[PDB]
């Protein structure tokens, strides 16, 4: 088999390839999103943050939502690295939500499990939220941080 | 083809 082979990774799709977090809207608005960085570049890197995600109305920004005026272009900005976990960095003009909770923008805060954010507050009928789901994948292997196998 | 921020309008 060849053509055949190609069609069987169409239903079974192989999840996993070196996602960081995940990235889901709530509030229906923004499609589903995944955030990766790759391991041997966090294994080396021990200063600094190996890979942050920005999130906007923006093409440019590495998340794209609705383009929404209480938004900015760069809304709010993900970071993964130090010593495991995960950081979540707000970098919009109306300010980012962590589950109601304002937070200080542009300032690093503890990834949280299933966490979510808020954004657009202000206004009752303004606000959009979105939840982060991470993997524990990369948590398995962030705890070994051992290299034995090729990607 | 230009960008708008805002903070609410009072």
């Amino acid at each position: 088999a060849t053509q055949r082979f190609l069609i069987e990774k169409f239903s079974q799709e192989q999840i996993g390839e070196n996602i960081v977090c995940r990235v889901i809207c709530t509030t229906g608005q923004i499609p589903i999103r995944d955030l990766s960085a790759d391991i041997s570049q966090v294994l080396k890197e021990k200063r600094s943050i190996k890979k942050v995600w920005t999130f906007g109305r923006n093409p440019a920004c590495d998340y794209h939502l609705g383009n929404i005026s209480r938004l900015s272009n760069k809304h709010f900005q993900i970071l993964l690295g130090e010593d495991g976990n995960l950081l979540l960095n707000d970098i919009s003009t109306n300010g980012t939500w962590l589950n109601g909770q304002k937070v200080e923008k542009n300032s690093n805060q503890l990834l949280s499990q299933g966490d979510e954010i808020t954004v657009g507050v202000g206004v009752e009928s303004d606000i959009l939220s979105l939840v982060i789901f991470i993997n524990d994948k990369f948590k398995q292997c962030l705890e070994q941080n051992k290299v034995d196998r090729i990607r | 083809n230009d960008p708008d921020t805002l903070e609410i309008y009072s």
